[PDB]
């Protein structure tokens, strides 16, 4: 306002609210390893 | 009158039997923790 000494200060505006919606998709991913290979193959696949 | 009895079945169901006599007796059995296993043989012998 800057409301003077004398003025019947009236209502003013409050801001008008949005919502965004963040989806949250799921990302997915499925190699294919052998049992041959993560027995005999002495690199830690499962942590590579 | 029939219907009234079951036949009893044997204790442990049974199978032809075979042999175990399989050169495993016979040969060097190793234990191995890799895709493959190597022999280093010596096919010649030295000199004098």
């Amino acid at each position: 306002g800057w409301a003077s000494e004398t003025a019947a200060l009236s209502e003013t505006a409050t801001p008008q609210i949005d919502r965004i919606t963040i989806p949250l998709h799921e990302l997915a991913a499925m190699p294919k390893a052998s049992q041959r290979l993560l027995d005999d193959s002495a690199f830690d696949i499962e942590t590579w | 009158g029939g219907y009234l009895v079951d036949p009893q079945t044997s204790e442990t169901i049974r199978g032809v039997l075979r042999s175990t006599a399989s050169l495993r007796q016979i040969a060097s059995v190793v234990n191995v923790e890799a895709t493959s296993f190597d022999v280093l043989v010596d096919k010649t012998d030295m000199g004098s």
